[PDB]
RNA sequence: GGUUGCGGCCAUAUCUACCAGAAAGCACCGUUUCCCGUCCGAUCAACUGUAGUUAAGCUGGUAAGAGCCUGACCGAGUAGUGUAGUGGGUGACCAUACGCGAAACUCAGGUGCUGCAAUCU
RNA sequence: GCAGUCAAGCGUUCAUAGCGACAUUGCUUUUUGAUUCUUCGAUGUCGGCUCUUCCUAUCAUACCGAAGCAGAAUUCGGUAA
RNA sequence: GAGAACAGAAAUCUCCAGUAGAACAAAAGGGUAAAAGCCCCCUUGAUUUUGAUUUUCAGUGUGAAUACAAACCAUGAAAGU
RNA sequence: AAAUAUGUAAGAAGUCCUUGUUACUUAAUUGAACGUGGACAUUUGAAUGAAGAGCUUUUAGUGGGCCAUUUUUGGUAAGCAGAACUGGCGAUGCGGGAUGAACCGAACGUAGAGUUAAGGUGCCGGAAUACACGCUCAUCAGACACCACAAAAGGUGUUAGUUCAUCUAGACAGCCGGACGGUGGCCAUGGAAGUCGGAAUCCGCUAAGGAGUGUGUAACAACUCACCGGCCGAAUGAACUAGCCCUGAAAAUGGAUGGCGCUCAAGCGUGUUACCUAUACUCUACCGUCAGGGUUGAUAUGAUGCCCUGACGAGUAGGCAGG
RNA sequence: GGAAUACUGCCAGCUGGGACUGAGGACUGCGACGUAAGUCAAGGAUGCUGGCAUAAUGGUUAUAUGCCGCCCGUCUUGAAACACGGACCAAGGAGUCUAACGUCUAUGCGAGUGUUUGGGUGUAAAACCCAUACGCGUAAUGAAAGUGAACGUAGGUUGGGG
RNA sequence: GAAAUUGUUGAAAGGGAAGGGCAUUUGAUCAGA
């Protein structure tokens, strides 16, 4: 719904006389913002479990930076989504420095190939292809080769200003 | 846009002058506005309250009521304070003596109350004797006694005096105000 | 020519405007439909009580 | 043409309960009524005597009268703008004593016992009911209850 | 506060703050076409015209009609700050009603005094920390008539819920920015 | 603790198939002059408490018993549903947001409790 | 009224050259209904004659594809008014 | 369901099971099992007086109904009805 | 057996203690009802609000309604006909939906400034030919709800997926070689040899071959394929799923994403900002209305006056007031 | 292991540019600074300066330009309507008066009230004056014959302004 | 000696109506200090 952060939230199906101290369910939950995260939190726990917000409780949100978000990896992706006439899982792989800039990818291709919006969408699991020759997509894989260049070809330059006196070039 | 939850602009609902053009009515209505404005008496509030009254809001006061207020225990020494006009009343054949302040007086009251020893003064009178209202005693006549009020609700089984011109048998009696003919009320 | 049969639409509307009023509860309510074995006998007591407590001012 | 008796429409309202027909058990007439009581009216489709109306079934009310087997209520019925008095004649199998006043009747008892223990060992009273208020500041220990990571399911059929 | 949460990351637990105690609510809706329950609600929180906030103490009586008055309403948890500059710049009182601007600590002395408020700082205290004497306090304080947000909403549409990218329901802590924005 | 008389709630008490029951009680059981009622002293009436019996009633126990009752993060926060959007979809319908929230099912447990009076190994 | 989809069958064999049951999806407003929104201080109410234009769901003419098209004739279909 | 001459599917006699699967004037719904059903006994409360109340409702009328009061009765051992 | 909706209660007309009346009631000063006297005001017993609450009289107009979401009946259906709740239109302008009674936003005294709503920002036209990731090329493209339509069924168009398979022990496609024997397998048939049919789906040689995938004959024959090999050398096949696009897709004057026009869009899906502007919001001024107040202590003539404070202002039918 | 920075939030931190506004009209207040005097940005604009001194500003009017603006009245759910009336203008043109009444209000008198049928009188349809009646009210109720309003401090209880 | 309607003169505008609202240019005209 806008630039993601991960959040870790943590809540607790509040204790009674009967059980005190509940069973701390936790959840990775890429969202926007802290009231989202939290949202989406009860949202998959009232899919998981026989709770709801009025009778759990938030014990813990914190934000998950990327490690290392200077490095470029390959995520494989588990998405289940709606489409208009059912629900279907899907695998991707995405090649970013980060788990929020891949999932913010994985949206926009959701909603750009398959025009299922941020309400169809279940991340079901995002993890690190540790392993290259692990990378099943050839739209990541071809960009894994040894000494990958490419040029960019008919380079389009924005003109500041309405006229143009030269009859531009798009050499690059 | 408001989402007004009363009625805007709204007037009170209550008289702030007498509808009266009486110039010494009016000359009344100023001083006691300033006496209710500057004395804190919660009397002079509730006189000039009463100064503004309809005629059939101020309903006379008969020498009869003020005796039975004066009857009443430690009342004997009080002043009357009637707005509007004390009546006589023959029905009654021992005065006391009292300070009456009244807005008229009948010729017969005032001679009822001047014969038993007392007098009638005015409400200026009144406000010069005492202020704050000192000692005072107001009374009211009989609003809900007027002709026009029994016809007031009229309707099935309130019992309301029907409005009519004429009474007696023929007039409004047969059906509908008896089980004989049809249904009573 | 056949036209509108009933609706309650505006209804409600109207009766808010001046509103629905509780029945304005009184102490001393009226005896109009209690037992008249009762209220027979409770007139007697109550004159009994009455003149019991002016008596009783002595 | 339309339809509108006196039991229109009651056909389940005015049903017995299922396995619990029959004899109305002797506590309902051992029930006693004082002018003033407050009494829930529900009628009993048993006993065709002193039924109320359907309007009734439901309605909660105040004992005005006391007769042989029945008492009179008054409830409150909203007639176009308003409320009037309406004044029914009810066999005691249609009505049950309200339990709506009994929580008010023990705070009632408890307050003063409280006032009383108050001003006796010191100043504090502290009387009126509360809302549920916002929960206070707690610390959760994980010894014994690391978080459990939970993911979204992927989806199947099962059918 | 800040210790605590330290403490118990330190001894491996979790420290649960105190649930808020105290909402500021913003009706973000104009006045026609409200239905009657939710509209009976606005007015008994006093919220009478768009862009009108006032303080609600956080129970359960009132987190039910903060439901009720959901897709109406933006609303949250207000801070300190956003208390203090509500009270200076829009802070108004009810003397003989009478909309009087709180211009100077003896008129909240003449009204609130007999609660132990002397000043305008007293009455801040007295709604950020939910003290015995809030319900007066509060209802001393006129409805706050704020302005439109001065960078806009942050939303292209205002009348879906905040967690579906709009502006009404609980926005927690972000009540405190479009607040700001609006006084 | 058993039993009777009167009971309260009216199956956790009911139903089916077996087994056990000391004391007392209850019961079946014996009789037909009287009161009474019958086609029939079978029922009902009366008399005896004597001739007999725990066979039955009754009470309790047993049963991976039927039923009933209780509870449950069991199913299920599912079905449904209040509120919201210039959400999706040609539509049928559906998703999401803020709330409320079943029934079936599954499993575990249970199988009368008790009031007044009298009486009893 | 016109047109599709499926394809049990017809077509000596052969579902689909040409057809096509049981079903099912549509389109059209040159049928007739349904409705009563416009017109009852009045829109002249059948048909024909005359004349112009428009549509294409094409009868013929042009050029074509298909056939249970040898020729001839015909049939199905395309661009086409 | 199991039995008894004529007598069988239907006659009358007997036992067992039987929560109502019958009956209660009529339409339907509700209600009812030592009864509201069936049979028997006695009866006239289907009476008198004038009020209150509920439904329809304007809180008018009419119809119908509810609970009392004041009498006279019926029934039952009686409470009661 | 919900959700929503709905009755009642949350106190001083209360609670507790004692004891007077009665012709009612009890076996009974038993009880019932009503009282006398005595005790209990910080929270007098939840929350929130309360331009106050209560009460009365008297009259106008109206008594054709219609629309939207949701519930819902009749009907194939209807801009049809009929109900429920709410909100509207009527009775209402204003910004937006080009246009439009009802939709969105917001309701209106006269002005100024600022900010916005809904909606928009290529040009018409105020406002980024903004930024970002993709999808789409239509010889009928598409382009914002109400709303001014399109379906089933299809497409090696293109994109993204699901599942199952083959593959250096050599896969798919391509070219070439083999494709036999028992055997004219059994039955029938006028004839039937793998191939008009029913049934049986065997065995050997086998690297491999069906009692036969098709063409063919009257039956033959003869070609051909399953199946296995030769060549090549790294990937490949099948069935599904759903995005956009295309086929399906035919009407009458010439015409409508509003127009122009737009194709890494000015289209579609999505995300982030900036910006534009309503009679709305905020502040101020002025007009009026209402409300609460001050001021008869004098020269002071407008106390129905003068003055202070706050709030408000839509309107048909209609009422009233001041002119 | 030690930092930094981003992000978010706070400051009764400092400070630059732009726009609209200047209501009020002796003093009174709350503050601030100052040792105190006084001063101030503290219950609403002052200071300095220039040009013009009239069509210059402004008003009016015609026109032009930008954007907007359907024909009123009427019935109607809905009118700009392909619904009706209206070619134009002047003058006329439609809730009146009366008998009897309801509510409310003003006035006079008040258990009474109404002089004006009539009489007297007059400066002559006026004004002024007046007897007896009569009307309504002071008593109701019943079909009627008829009867006819204090147990009491004209009652008790609860609330009740003063 | 009004208006409808009309002549003349003067002024002004005028691509399939005219009239109107907000604002300002221009021309004409004019009060106020
Ligand atoms: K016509
Ligand atoms: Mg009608
Ligand atoms: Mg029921
Ligand atoms: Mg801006
Ligand atoms: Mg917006
Ligand atoms: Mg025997
Ligand atoms: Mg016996
Ligand atoms: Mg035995
Ligand atoms: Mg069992
Ligand atoms: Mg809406
Ligand atoms: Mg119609
Ligand atoms: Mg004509
Ligand atoms: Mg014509
Ligand atoms: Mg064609
Ligand atoms: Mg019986
Ligand atoms: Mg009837
Ligand atoms: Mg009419
Ligand atoms: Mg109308
Ligand atoms: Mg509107
Ligand atoms: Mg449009
Ligand atoms: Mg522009
Ligand atoms: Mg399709
Ligand atoms: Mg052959
Ligand atoms: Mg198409
Ligand atoms: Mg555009
Ligand atoms: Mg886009
Ligand atoms: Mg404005
Ligand atoms: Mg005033
Ligand atoms: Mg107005
Ligand atoms: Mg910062
Ligand atoms: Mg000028
Ligand atoms: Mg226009
Ligand atoms: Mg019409
Ligand atoms: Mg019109
Ligand atoms: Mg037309
Ligand atoms: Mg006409
Ligand atoms: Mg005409
Ligand atoms: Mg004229
Ligand atoms: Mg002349
Ligand atoms: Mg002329």
């Amino acid at each position: 719904m806008a630039h993601f952060k991960e959040y870790q939230v943590i809540g607790r199906r509040l204790p009674t006389e009967s059980v005190p101290e509940p069973k701390l369910f936790r959840m990775r939950i890429f969202a926007s913002n802290e009231v989202i995260a939290k949202s989406r939190y009860w949202y998959f726990l009232q899919k998981l479990h026989k709770v709801k917000k009025a009778s759990g409780e938030i014990v813990s949100i914190n934000q998950i930076n990327e490690a290392h978000p200077t490095k470029v990896k390959n995520f494989g992706v588990w998405v289940r989504y709606d489409s208009r006439s059912g629900t279907h899982n899907m695998y991707k792989e995405i090649r970013d420095v980060s788990r929020v800039a891949a999932v913010e990818t994985l949206y926009q291709d959701m909603a750009a190939r398959h025009r299922a919006r941020f309400r169809s969408i279940h991340i079901l699991k995002v993890a690190e292809i540790e392993k290259t020759a692990d990378v099943k997509r050839q739209y990541v894989k071809q960009f894994l080769t040894k000494d990958l260049k490419f040029p960019l070809p008919h380079r389009v330059q924005k003109s500041t200003k309405t006229f143009s006196y030269k009859r531009p070039s798009t050499f690059y | 846009g408001i989402d007004h939850t009363s009625k805007q602009h709204k007037r009170s609902g209550h008289r702030t002058a007498p509808k009266s053009d009486n110039v010494y009515l009016k000359l009344l209505v100023k001083l006691y506005t300033f006496l209710a404005r500057r004395t804190d008496a919660p009397f002079n509030k509730v006189v000039l309250k009463a100064l503004f009254l309809s005629k059939i809001n101020r309903p006379p006061v008969s020498v009869s009521r003020i005796a039975r207020a004066l009857k009443q225990e430690g009342a004997a020494n009080k002043t009357v304070v009637v707005v509007g006009t004390v009546t006589d009343d023959a029905r009654i054949f021992e005065f006391p003596k009292t300070t009456v302040a009244a807005l008229r007086f009948t010729a017969g009251a005032r001679a009822k109350i001047v014969k038993a020893g007392g007098e009638c003064i005015t409400l200026d009178q009144l406000a010069v004797r005492a202020p704050k209202g000192q000692n005072t005693l107001i009374l009211r006549g009989p609003r809900n006694s007027r002709e026009a009020v029994r016809h007031f609700g009229m309707g099935p089984h309130k019992g309301k005096a029907p409005r009519i011109l004429s009474t007696g048998r023929k007039f409004e009696r047969a059906r509908g105000r008896r089980r004989s003919k049809g249904f009573k009320v | 020519a056949k036209s509108k049969n009933h609706t309650a639409h505006n209804q409600t509307r109207k009766a808010h405007r001046n509103g629905i009023k509780k029945p304005k509860t009184y102490k001393y309510p009226s005896l109009k439909g209690v037992d008249p074995k009762f209220r027979r006998n409770h007139k007697h007591a109550l004159h009994g009580t009455a003149k019991a407590l002016a008596a009783a001012k002595k | 043409g339309k339809s509108h008796g006196y039991r229109s429409r009651t056909r389940y309202m005015f049903q017995r309960d299922f396995r619990k027909h029959g004899a109305v058990h002797l506590s309902t007439y051992l029930k006693v009524y004082k002018v003033g009581d407050i009494v829930d009216i529900k009628a009993n489709g048993s006993i065709q005597k002193g039924m109320p109306h359907k309007f009734y079934q439901g309605k909660t009310g105040v004992v005005y009268n006391v007769t042989k087997s029945s008492v009179g209520v008054i409830i409150n019925k909203m007639v176009g703008n308003r409320y009037l008095e309406k004044r029914l004649n009810l066999r005691v199998e249609h009505i049950k004593h309200s339990k709506c006043r009994q929580e008010f009747l023990e705070r009632v008892k408890a307050n003063a016992a409280k006032r009383a223990e108050a001003k006796a060992q010191g100043v504090a009273v502290q009387l009126k009911r509360q809302p549920a208020q916002p929960r206070e500041s707690r610390i959760v220990s994980t010894e014994g209850n690391v978080p459990q990571t939970l993911a979204p399911v992927p989806y199947e059929t099962f059918i | 506060i800040i210790q605590a949460k330290r403490d118990a990351k330190a001894a491996g637990s979790y420290y649960v703050e105190a649930q808020h105690k105290l909402v500021f609510v913003v009706r973000i809706k104009g006045i026609n076409k409200i239905p009657p329950k939710p509209r009976k609600v606005l007015q008994l929180l006093r919220l009478t015209r768009i862009n009108s906030g006032t303080f609600v103490k956080v129970t359960k009586a009132t987190l039910e009609l903060l439901k009720l008055i959901e897709p109406y309403v933006a609303y949250g948890y207000p801070s300190y700050s956003t208390i203090r500059q509500l009270v200076y710049k829009r802070g108004f009182g009810k003397i003989n009603k009478q909309r009087v601007p709180l211009s100077d600590n003896a008129i909240i002395e003449a009204n609130l005094g007999k609660y132990g408020i002397l000043s305008i700082d007293d009455l801040i205290h007295e709604i950020i920390t939910v003290g015995p004497h809030f319900k007066q306090a509060n209802n001393f304080l006129w409805p706050f008539k704020l302005s439109n947000p001065s960078g806009g909403w942050g939303v292209p549409r205002k009348f879906k819920h905040f967690i579906q990218g709009g502006s009404f329901g609980n926005r927690e802590e972000f009540i405190n920015k479009l607040v700001k924005s609006m006084n």
